[PDB]
């Protein structure tokens, strides 16, 4: 009847056909309701590949509707694909990897939106962690990627309930422009329990460097 | 789809993406994507954020 | 039972003391007592917290 | 010799042949044997998410060491410069803007890789304070939109004030777009303070004029500070005479811009080319998910690069990375049309020789409370 347009696509490392649960989805997709699939994969992720693809599929047909798959978790992936959904309208969404993790806030117009969590809710998550095991946490640090500003609030809006009884001992930003050391010295001062890192992995992979000359990999933090 | 389609509501295709700057013909008039963002699906309450 | 804002006589120290200002202060006062139960104190805004 | 290509993005062909003779120049100015310069640009054709597409495979492919950018001379919406900054984003390739003054790509939290040479309309306030400084009103009223911008600059203002005692009366937002604004006045004139600051776009303040007019809001005891864009456009046909008003300096030449950050670019790469051990921006978008190493450091060094003489005035900049001393030229309405009171440069306002002019015609109104 309805006869909808929809694509989907597999980018994997991994052993898999679009084909195989292509045919697969339309299956289980049959007796729900109409669809129309076009599958389609690439190997390797990338800003031009990407962009230049999907409207190369959805110019070609007027498709309603698609998904993402990828064998990948690269952390820029999402954003761009959010960019496109900023202009185009069209609804996508990501089952696993890289467009499942987390993304920056989702601008006014609706974009795609799978990986998104309330960052604010993933650290009430850790802090249910911090509640058996921890408090008085060691430091809470707006180093890198979305949030900085916004994971900052929130660290507050736990402590303003004052429900029970929560303190924060070490609270600043920073990395790469300058001397680690401005950040460092003054993390140097901080003396907690529980470090909390919002930072990227290749961020993360320099902080790994940090915390060893700083002492924090030992134990206490 | 059965919560927009079905009820009063009209489902427009993507039309232009890849040319020029025209709005894109302007915004779809009741497109009405994000009216429902807690659902369920086989009974899965996929209810979301 | 049901309370809305009302028409009402005040009479007190503090009145006595703010006419006393008047007399001495050149402003001139019109007053009405506050909405809320109790003076207020900073707290946090439901969902905005 | 190696030619360094760079690359920009810009209004016309033109002002095309304007970069590639200013790069040309380029070879005497820096030591000519340590850098080769070669230039590449565009003439953005205005396709919303091809021109980046072209970015990457030309300009990204032609591994630019740097990437110049300036706004359309045609106008769709605002801020069209926001693909590129992410583009480049993880090349970690230097962007500079010649004609982006616009605060909304300050985010650098996502507009990490972005950078421009003029200042925002945030940092606008910076005049404001110093003239609230003058007159000594401590008491004022905030209009503003409800976007970053507005929020952006209350922010501003407010840590202006935050090192006195913190001034927030009458902070007030509406939101983009509202034809009705009257009734807001209305509770502004309970407010003491007397004197009023604003900032909104051009759509906007025609609607602000034309809403505080009905309620006489622009009579005299009154003050009124502006943005550059509130006096320009259609807001000045329905508008009020005697408020003060502020247009940044060197905003209509974009060439002029232009050689000025070439130059400024300059010190930063031939001098970032002696440092050892150097890597080349990642070439061909495709292969590639890793950032660029130097960026940071190129941004580190950049901070302290010094071209304080220029066709655009003194150039340094902050930790932030917006411009600093920006100067402006204070305006004012009198007999409905636009004449310099007087210009701002530095950190000190200067008095130009025409008589001021105030709501109700006095020569002098420094007094703000009425009470
Ligand atoms: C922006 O720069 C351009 C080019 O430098 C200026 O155009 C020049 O205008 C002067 C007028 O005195 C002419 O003598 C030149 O022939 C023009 N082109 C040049 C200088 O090569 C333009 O005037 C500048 N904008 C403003 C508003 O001054």
């Amino acid at each position: 009847f309805p006869v909808l347009n929809i694509a989907v696509i597999l980018g994997r490392t991994r052993y898999i056909t679009e084909r195989d649960i292509r045919s697969l989805w339309t299956r289980d997709m049959s007796l729900d309701f109409d669809v129309n699939v076009v599958t389609l994969l690439v190997q390797q992720t990338d800003p031009k590949s990407i962009i230049t693809h999907v409207c190369d599929l959805m110019s070609g047909t007027k498709i309603h509707g698609v998904v993402f798959g990828d064998d990948t978790d690269q952390e820029a992936i999402a954003q761009i694909l959010d960019f496109v959904s900023s202009q185009t309208f069209i609804p996508i969404l990501g089952i696993h990897g890289g467009s499942s993790m987390i993304m920056a806030d989702k601008d006014e117009m609706s974009t795609f939106f799978q990986f998104g969590a309330s960052i604010k809710q993933q650290a009430t998550v850790m802090l249910n962690i911090m509640e058996e095991y921890d408090w008085h946490v060691f430091s809470v640090i707006t180093s890198n990627f979305p949030g900085y500003r916004d994971f900052i609030s929130f660290i507050k809006t736990t402590v303003d309930n004052s429900f029970v009884g929560w303190e924060v001992q070490n609270y600043i930003t920073l990395d790469t422009s300058y001397t680690d050391a401005q950040t460092l010295t003054q993390l140097k001062k901080i003396h907690s329990s529980v470090i909390l890192l919002y930072c990227s992995k290749d961020e993360a992979t320099y902080i790994f460097e940090e915390a060893r000359s700083l002492g924090l990999m030992g134990y206490g933090f | 789809a059965s919560a927009m389609l079905e009820k009063h509501s009209v489902i427009p295709e993507a039309k232009t993406s890849c040319y020029g700057q025209n709005e894109r013909n302007d915004p779809p008039l009741h497109t009405l994507h994000n009216f429902m963002i807690n659902v369920t699906w086989d009974g899965k309450d996929l209810s979301f954020t | 039972p049901g309370r809305p804002t009302v028409p009402q006589c005040c009479y007190g120290f503090c009145v006595d003391l703010l006419i006393k200002l008047a007399r001495e202060m050149d402003f001139t006062y019109e007053v009405h007592l506050v909405a809320d139960g109790k003076f207020g104190t900073q707290e946090r805004v439901n969902n905005s917290n | 010799p190696k030619i360094v290509n760079i690359g920009a993005v810009l209004s016309t062909k033109k002002h095309e042949q304007i970069f590639r003779e200013a790069v040309n120049q380029a070879n005497k100015r820096h030591f000519t044997r340590k850098i080769q310069l070669n230039a590449t640009s565009v003439t953005h054709r205005p396709n919303a998410i091809q021109m980046a597409l072209s970015v990457c495979e030309d300009l990204i492919s032609s591994q630019v060491y740097a990437i110049l950018v300036s706004h359309p001379p045609a106008p769709t919406d605002h801020l069209t410069p926001t693909p590129i900054s992410y583009t480049a984003g993880f090349y970690r390739i230097p962007v500079i803007g010649l004609t982006t003054r616009m605060s909304i790509y300050s985010d650098k939290s996502i507009h990490l890789s972005f950078l421009r040479t003029v200042p925002p309309y945030s940092h606008q306030a910076l005049v404001w304070f110093e003239m609230m400084r003058l007159f000594n009103w401590n008491h004022v009223i905030l209009i503003v939109s409800d976007d970053h911008e507005g929020r952006a600059a209350q922010k501003k203002l407010e840590t202006l004030l935050e090192e006195k005692e913190s001034k927030a009366d009458k902070v007030l937002q509406f939101e983009p777009g509202t034809k009705n604004l009257t009734a807001l006045l209305l509770e502004a004139k309970e407010l003491e303070a007397r004197v009023i600051i604003l900032s909104a776009s051009e759509d906007d303040a025609t609607a602000v004029y034309k809403s505080a007019a009905m309620l006489d809001m622009t009579g005299a005891g009154y003050v009124w500070l502006v943005g550059e864009r509130e006096i320009s456009g259609s807001a000045l046909r329905y508008a009020p005479d005697g408020i003060i008003g502020l247009q940044l300096i060197n905003g209509k030449n974009e060439s002029a811009h232009i050689s000025d950050a070439v130059a400024v670019v300059a010190q930063a790469i031939h001098e970032l080319f002696e440092m050892e051990q150097i890597t080349d921006p990642p070439r061909g978008c495709v292969g590639n998910t890793n950032i660029w190493k130097t960026g940071p450091l190129f941004k580190r060094v950049l901070m302290s690069s010094k071209y304080p003489d220029g066709v655009t005035g003194r150039i340094e900049f902050n930790e932030d990375g917006d411009r600093k001393f920006a100067q402006y030229s204070i305006m004012n309405l009198q007999n409905r049309k636009l004449v310099q009171v007087g210009i701002f440069d530095g950190s000190y306002i200067i008095q130009n020789d025409r008589k001021i002019i105030w709501p109700g015609g006095e020569t002098e109104r420094p007094q703000g409370y009425q009470m």
